RNA sequence: GUUUUCGUUGUUUUUU
């Protein structure tokens, strides 16, 4: 469903809000949700 | 709250009377107490924060 | 952290400069003899190359976590 | 939070108009200017112009406040001239004299090439 | 009386223009074995206030 | 009755002897160039996706202080005036730039040159990234690490630098007039003398020193002034000038356009 | 009011050409957020 | 369908 991604690895797996929340691919005990899906703007001014 | 209303106005510490006053509203933008340079004399204050 | 892309005060461009001015620092050219070659008078321009600091390397050491 | 749009500073607002006119009865034959979205670049131009006319007896503006893209001036042409016929007068001597440097400066950067 | 006058191009040139960063924390709480709190986008017929 | 002389001009700056006018409105004229000049320069930055490690804000900015090519600035109208829904190429330009840094090792410097004109209501010559020359890649933009992909979508708007610095398109615009301090509107400090303790101005050549015993002429006026004209790039000292005239003189027709209308 | 809480971006106007969300529709007259700005401004249903 | 709510007490820091 929604995506997320390690910090050490650097890979991105998703879950389901039911799988504890481990690494998919290295154990590393942390993650991160990505970008969302909206454009983004800036006045760069 | 309309222009040129009165209004009143009070800074600290309020040693004496004067240290508080009543003033007419003047609305403009930015977020900032515009004040006429002299009213501070009896405020003892100047704009180092 | 990076080369301003103008000057503050007047406004003028400076950031592609940045990399030549280091090149001419490379050599061990005066400051003020390659402020000259940059064409850089107004010390308005001058200040910020003068002491500007760059540190976005700092930030590329970092591993990117990605 | 509460500082006014940038973009503004130009445009002028619909129900408005540019330039707002008012009679001065305080004295004779002198008007009041209300200024919207210009500055000195055009306030002292003009000023400047029209004080050089002999047929002026007043003139002087100033602006209210630098917050504000709206000043005001104060003209008074002696008894003859009214004063917008005058200010009219300014404009038109600035169109010209800037179109003869416009030519001359257009000459002056074709010749030094 | 300390009131500083600034060129406004050099700031929007970005002249003394700085950042902010906020860090927030949450965590689901545990109000016994079978009781806890819940991550969720509540709904309103399901949780109240 | 106004005169020009160019003492030096150049692409970038013109420098000349503009006499025979007044003070007041050689200072409206260099106000003018430097704030009634409408260019163009990127407006609103758009991100499909970053990497690097700035804050998108930031690289906006960067964005736009960039000076773009706005020799037809003059035809493409504001965006506001535009009628059409959302943007169209009539009242925007589009532009992109997308940048990644491939390699473990290293560090990809993304540069202006990367910006490309991807539209722009042509065939007006807009919306291209000035450079001091082809060869420079321009301003250095970023700088993309391994792993770091940089791609983003912007558009650009007609503008004056009244409206924000970034339109200002002179970089720098001197003024003087009387080097010498004839009129005397100045009063000069000093401890033992400002003569010996002041320098020289560059344009002094072109008035004489007063003489010793002369005396002061309380009708001297200020006629003779001395200007250099530097762009930022965007345009030319010439068409800047140019422009900043036709500016002040459709501002003036409007103005006495205003004065019959109400009437 | 389910016409709301969706994006929309503006097609004439002093802010021609800038996304946004809709917060508040009493009636008639649509109030929106702005995302450059941390402002929300209100304009017409039409624009 | 109108309607409608977040804690304390301390501490330490600075703010004049
Ligand atoms: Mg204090
Ligand atoms: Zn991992
Ligand atoms: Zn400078
Ligand atoms: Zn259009």
């Amino acid at each position: 469903g929604v995506k997320y991604t390690c910090g050490a690895c650097a890979h991105n797996f998703s879950l389901n809000k039911s799988d504890p929340v481990r690494c998919k691919e290295c154990g590393h005990r942390v993650i991160y949700k990505a970008r969302t899906k909206r454009m983004i703007q800036f006045d760069a001014r | 709250l309309m222009d040129d209303d009165p209004v009143l106005f009070n800074r600290q510490p309020s040693l004496h009377k004067m240290s508080m006053m009543a003033h007419r509203v003047k609305v403009m933008p930015y977020s900032t107490f515009r004040l006429n340079l002299s009213v501070t004399s009896p405020y003892n204050a100047d704009f180092d924060g | 952290m990076i080369i301003p892309v103008r000057c503050f005060s007047c406004g003028k461009v400076v950031g592609d400069k940045w990399d030549a001015y280091l090149r001419l620092l490379e050599e061990g050219k005066q400051e003020g003899d390659a402020l000259d070659e940059l064409k850089l008078k107004r010390y308005c321009c001058r200040r910020m190359v003068l002491t500007h600091v760059d540190l976005i390397e700092k930030f590329l050491r970092y591993n990117p976590l990605e | 939070m509460n500082a006014p749009d940038r973009f503004e500073l130009f445009i002028l607002p619909d129900d408005v108009p540019k330039l707002k006119i008012t009679p001065d009865s305080r004295v004779p034959n002198c008007i009041i200017i209300k200024f919207e979205r210009e500055d000195h670049t055009l306030a002292n131009l003009l000023r400047e112009e029209l004080a050089l006319y002999p047929d002026v007896t007043f003139v002087a503006y100033k602006v209210e406040h630098p917050l504000f893209a709206n000043f005001v001036m104060r003209l008074q042409t002696e008894e003859g001239t009214r004063p917008k016929q005058a200010l009219e007068r300014a404009c038109a001597s600035i169109i010209n004299k800037l179109k003869t440097l416009d030519h001359k400066f257009n000459e002056e950067w074709n010749i030094k090439n | 009386e300390d009131s500083m006058i600034m060129n406004q191009s050099s700031i929007d040139r970005g002249l003394f223009r700085s950042l902010f960063f906020r860090s927030y924390m949450d965590q689901e709480k545990r109000f016994g074995i079978s009781i806890v709190e819940e991550f969720e986008k509540p709904t309103r017929a399901t949780t109240l206030r | 009755e106004p005169k020009v002389n160019i003492i030096n001009a150049q692409d970038d700056e013109v420098e000349l002897m503009l006499s025979d006018v007044n003070l007041s409105l050689a200072n409206s004229l260099r106000r003018t160039m430097l704030a009634e000049v409408p260019t163009l320069a990127i407006d609103l930055v758009e991100i499909k996706m970053n990497t690097s490690v700035l804050a998108d804000e930031f690289i906006s900015h960067r964005l736009g202080l960039i000076p773009l090519v706005s020799e037809d600035v003059e035809e493409m109208k504001y965006s506001r005036d535009c009628t059409c829904e959302d943007y169209c190429d009539e009242c925007s330009v589009v532009l992109e730039l997308s940048a990644r840094h491939e390699g473990e090792e290293g560090t990809t410097d993304v540069y202006s040159s990367s910006l490309i004109k991807v539209s722009g209501p042509g065939n007006l010559n807009v919306g291209e990234p000035v450079r001091r020359d082809d060869y420079d890649q321009g301003i250095l933009l970023c700088k993309l690490r391994n792993h770091q992909e940089l791609n983003i979508r912007c558009i650009a708007k007609k503008g004056i630098a009244k409206e924000h610095a970034k339109w200002s398109p002179c970089s720098a615009i001197a003024f003087e007039y009387d080097p010498h301090n004839k009129l005397k509107h100045t009063d000069f400090w000093f401890e033992v003398d400002a003569k010996k303790e002041w320098p020289d101005s560059k344009y002094a050549t072109w008035e004489e020193p007063p003489k010793p015993g002369e005396v002061f002429d309380y009708k001297a006026k200020p006629n003779r002034f001395y200007m250099t004209v530097e762009t930022t790039g965007s345009l030319k000292a010439n068409q800047v000038f140019s422009r900043g005239i036709k500016t002040l003189q459709e501002k003036l027709a409007n103005v006495l356009f205003e004065l019959e209308n109400s009437r | 009011d389910p016409t709301l809480n969706k994006t929309v971006k503006i097609r004439q106007g002093g802010y021609k050409g800038k996304i946004g969300i809709v917060k508040e529709a009493n009636g008639d007259r649509f109030r929106v957020e702005l995302h450059n700005p941390n402002k929300t401004i209100p304009i017409p249903c039409s624009f």
